[PDB]
């Protein structure tokens, strides 16, 4: 993955992110495959990145589960002429049961925080928080509210820094949770 | 977990 596609991602993609789901819908020769080369090539970088030994993320995986990508172009111009894409944020809805500070499982239904990357190149030039922010819009929900499947160390300092958020109790089923979370606690 |  290095951004750019030999076919035209601005033409692909009119908008600065697109949100997809299961049916990979082309906004509105094969637009459909041009999408899902791009979720592919896009979860293997993000494998990589994050020491995984296999991709997360891909077309078909997108096609056979109830997940959310949300795909940031680059918006500047690229010499080769033809858009860029930089990175991208995958939620999904997953029932869990997680452990409180009171003794207590709790049966709870959260927004995750599935996958999660932006291109090496151009990390920390803010492009993960524009996403971050253009989803918790979206979804219509609080980052304290989020659940994370197993956050890489990077992603804590980064909503730490931009969200204050705390990681509470630890849980046994690999997925990280905030102060805030549960009803008796306060967000940052 | 898928990262599992
Ligand atoms: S759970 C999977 C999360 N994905 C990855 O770990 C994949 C590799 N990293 C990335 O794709 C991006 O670096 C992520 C984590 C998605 C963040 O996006 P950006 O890099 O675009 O973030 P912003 O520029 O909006 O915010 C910068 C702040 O984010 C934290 N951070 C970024 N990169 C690092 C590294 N390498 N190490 C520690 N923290 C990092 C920091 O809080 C950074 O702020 P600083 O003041 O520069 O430290």
């Amino acid at each position: 993955f290095t951004m750019e596609f030999p076919f035209d991602v601005d033409a692909l993609f009119p908008e600065r992110i697109t949100v997809l789901d299961q049916h990979l819908r082309p906004p509105a020769v094969d637009l459909q495959q041009q999408i899902m080369t791009i979720i592919d090539e896009l979860g293997k970088a993000s494998a990589k990145a994050q020491n995984l030994s296999a991709p997360i993320t891909s077309a078909s995986r997108m096609q056979s589960n109830r997940h959310v990508v949300y795909i940031l172009k680059d918006s500047s111009a690229r010499p080769a002429g033809k858009g860029a894409i930089i990175g991208f944020i995958k939620v999904g809805y997953k029932k869990l049961f997680v452990l409180d500070d009171r003794e207590a499982h709790n049966e709870v239904e959260p927004l995750c925080i599935l996958d999660f990357y932006i291109h090496e190149s151009v990390q920390r030039h803010g492009h993960g928080r524009e996403l971050f922010q253009y989803m918790l819009q979206k979804e219509r929900v609080e980052p304290h509210q989020l659940a994370i499947d197993r956050p890489s160390q990077k992603l804590l300092k980064f909503l730490n820094k931009h969200y204050n958020l705390e990681t509470t109790v630890p849980q046994v089923n690999n997925f990280v949770i905030f102060e805030g979370f549960f009803a008796h606690q306060h967000p940052p | 977990s898928d990262k599992t």
